[PDB]
RNA sequence: AUGGUAGGAUAGUGGCCUACCAUGGUUUCAACGGGUAACGGGGAAUAAGGGUUCGAUUCCGGAGAGGGAGCCUGAGAAACGG
């Protein structure tokens, strides 16, 4: 029953709520479909006759890229640690767009050994991500909006993307 | 005719440049006008205000009196100098004697009535002359004589017809939109020496025409910022409207409901209506439980 | 710091604010009423031979 | 500096800064194409596209951040009064961080997938 | 309420909504406010081969199916065909 209609607002002057229509089918402000982590669940929603939106209610893995060589595998999720526009969204652990979520990127390491053949100090990458392949808790954002895609996509953070975000972590 | 037309154009702009410079006096005077309205109003409230900071208030009141009397003498002096140079005052000998005389407050009072009366006779001559000048030039005298007499009054006549009603326009200037309360205003009304605050007679906020004047400022300053820059287009004018009303006296959290609202929500009065003594103990042994805690 | 003290200095800061600007304004008006025209308007003397 | 919020911003661009040609006879200033501000809502090096309606007018207010108010006006001809009368309707437009815009400053504005409910136009050229 | 960015939602721009910021925007060229059986306006439409300017043509101002509340399918719709 949420409204997305434009006539509900006040004018640039601030006109006093002229009350022309009530709600119709066309301005159907849908519910906020906040997700969480867990076993994958899909809702199919029919809008505009033939457009099938995909509501992601629970999701467990994602396709996250690493831009320095341009590759992306399937990684199991761990948990969100920061979101820019909200803070209780993190405590809820609901994955929206641009949320900074932990993963255990073991097949990223397995690809790294299958492409280079050298252990990670237990052609090169900068030192601040060597702090947590030993921890095995790699940070990644969310690229796609999961509420209509029915998919979880992101990229691993790269260079200054850490150096601005652990600054915002602490 | 080219040199005679546009020599007046130098006279227009120099009068318009001098027009803008006097509004700079009108800009810089408002902090005195605002703080004067928060002064104590009665004779007795001045004395109680002089008790708290008695030595500090006495030098500043003498400093206020010296700076006001200095500013009052020179402004009469400039008004005498302006009316002589713009041939408003026909008596140069009387006006030149007033410039060299050290005047008290009452003599500056009486000379104000002298310069305003000479301006009044100059005004009714000018306003009747120029309203006749535009009506003959526009050609509407031969087309609008018999139908719209109530609207086509002369500009001098349109002035004095609004000067029939001093009463309503004096109800305008008591409108306290600023919510300014003078010192010991609450004590003086309670003592009978003097509540809808929206009309307050002892409060003198002439902001209504001054906001019109500041609207007249931004209309004339835009037209006079053509070449490089004028005196003050919007600096300390719209801000002067703001800080007297505390820029907007609004809170963003109270807007969104992100701040708590201490107002009655009119549907939710009495559905979950209260009960009897719902404490199954007699509440004084729980006071012992609250004094001597079973965790403390 | 009493409230009356803050009001009197607020008037005092505004009184000298109008005190210096009318010196500039009467300085402009004296230069526009006497024939000692400054260098910014020397062209008015050159344009009009009947000054 | 440019980084002043809780999230890094960069346009996906459908050279590290893709130049986009406006059309309608326009060209970027060199400050815009070699800048450092990101500003995806700016009509150049951003996802928004400039097209359609154009108008020119005078900036009347520039008091606050990244949008400005343009006074455009005309001596409007009332037919019954037989009078050209000046009428201004100050519309708010977006300003990009490529043009140090003050009041006055005749400019050109055009529609940019209108941003927030009154910002319908966007600056493209100063003079 | 005005913008900034982010997120949600939308078929989609969007303060539409939310988060956190900056405080602003419209005006004497009239912002806001009092009058209208606005069965009155609209070239909406041929005309009336002289009924003074129209006899006539139509768009027209909305809500609803006993009443609030929510849901449902269809390129159509918050249906009087649930």
């Amino acid at each position: 029953g949420i409204s997305r209609d434009s006539r509900h607002k006040r004018s640039a002057t601030g006109a006093k709520r002229a009350q022309f229509r009530k709600k119709r089918k066309f301005e159907l402000g849908r519910q906020p479909a906040n997700t969480k982590i867990g076993a994958k669940r899909i809702h199919s929603v029919r809008t505009r006759g033939g457009n099938k939106k995909y509501r992601a209610l629970r999701i467990e893995t994602g396709n996250f890229s690493w831009a320095s060589e341009g590759i992306s595998k399937k990684t199991r999720i761990a948990g969100v640690v920061y979101h820019p526009s909200n803070n209780e969204l993190v405590r809820t652990n609901t994955l929206t767009k641009a949320a900074i979520v932990q993963i255990d990127a073991t097949p990223f390491r397995q690809w790294f050994e299958a492409h280079y053949g050298q252990t990670l100090g237990k052609a090169k990458i900068e030192s601040s991500v060597e702090s947590q392949f030993s921890a095995g808790r790699l940070y990644a954002c969310i690229s796609s909006r999961p509420g209509q895609s029915g998919r979880c996509d992101g990229y691993i953070l790269e260079g200054e993307e850490l150096a601005f975000y652990l600054r915002r972590l602490t | 005719s080219v040199q005679r037309d546009a020599s007046k154009g130098y006279s227009i702009l120099q009068q318009t440049k001098l027009f803008d410079n006097i509004i700079d006096l009108r800009i810089k005077l408002q902090k005195a006008v605002i703080a004067a309205n928060k002064l104590p109003l009665t004779t007795e409230s001045w004395e109680e205000a002089k008790m708290d900071d008695s030595e500090e208030t006495k030098r500043l009141l003498k400093e206020n009196e010296k700076l006001f009397n200095n500013l009052f003498n020179r402004l009469i002096n400039f008004r005498i100098k302006f009316q002589l140079g713009d041939h408003i005052t026909q008596n140069e000998e009387v006006a030149k004697h007033k410039l060299s005389k050290k005047r008290s407050l009452k003599e500056l009072y009486q000379e104000t009535n002298s310069l305003d009366s000479e301006l009044k006779e100059y005004r009714t001559a000018v306003l009747n002359k120029w309203s006749t000048k535009v009506s003959s030039a526009s050609g509407n005298a031969a087309l609008s004589s018999n139908k719209f007499k109530a609207i086509n009054l002369p500009a001098d006549v349109q002035v004095e017809n609004q000067l029939s009603d001093m009463s309503r326009l004096m109800k305008r200037t008591k409108l306290n939109r600023r919510n300014i309360t003078p010192l010991y205003f609450q004590k003086d009304c309670a003592n009978g020496r003097l509540i809808d605050i929206t009309e307050n007679p002892y409060v003198f906020d002439d902001e209504d025409f001054y906001r019109v004047l500041l609207n007249d400022l931004i209309d004339k300053k835009i037209s006079n910022a053509h070449n490089s820059e004028s005196a003050a287009i919007t600096i300390t004018s719209t801000n002067a409207r703001s800080n007297n009303k505390l820029k907007k006296n609004i809170d963003t959290k109270a807007s969104k409901g992100r701040k708590l609202n201490y107002s009655v929500q009119d549907p939710i009065a009495n559905y979950e209506a209260p009960i009897t003594s719902g404490y199954k103990w007699s509440d004084d042994q729980i006071d012992e439980f609250f004094a001597g805690l079973l965790g403390q | 710091m009493s409230e009356l003290n803050a009001l009197l200095k607020d008037i005092n800061g505004s009184l000298t604010a109008t005190s210096e600007s009318l010196e500039r304004l009467s300085g402009i008006y004296s230069n526009s009423a006497t024939d000692e025209i400054p260098e910014s308007n020397q062209l008015h003397e050159h344009l009009f031979y009947d000054a | 500096t440019v980084q002043s919020e809780r999230a890094f911003q960069k346009q996906p661009h459908i050279t590290k800064r893709w130049y986009k040609n406006a059309g309608l006879g326009f060209k970027t200033p060199k400050t815009a194409i070699e800048g450092s501000y990101i500003d995806k809502k700016c009509p150049f090096t951003g996802l928004v596209s400039i097209r359609g309606k154009i108008l020119t007018g005078t900036v009347v207010s520039t008091k606050m951040h990244r949008t400005i108010v343009i006074r455009r006006a005309y001596l409007h001809y009332i037919p019954k009064y037989n009078r050209y009368e000046k009428r201004h309707k100050n519309v708010p437009v977006h300003v990009s961080p490529a043009f140090r815009v003050q009041v006055g400053d005749i400019v050109t504005v055009g529609q940019c997938r209108p941003i927030s409910k009154t910002v319908r136009f966007n600056v493209v050229k100063v003079s």
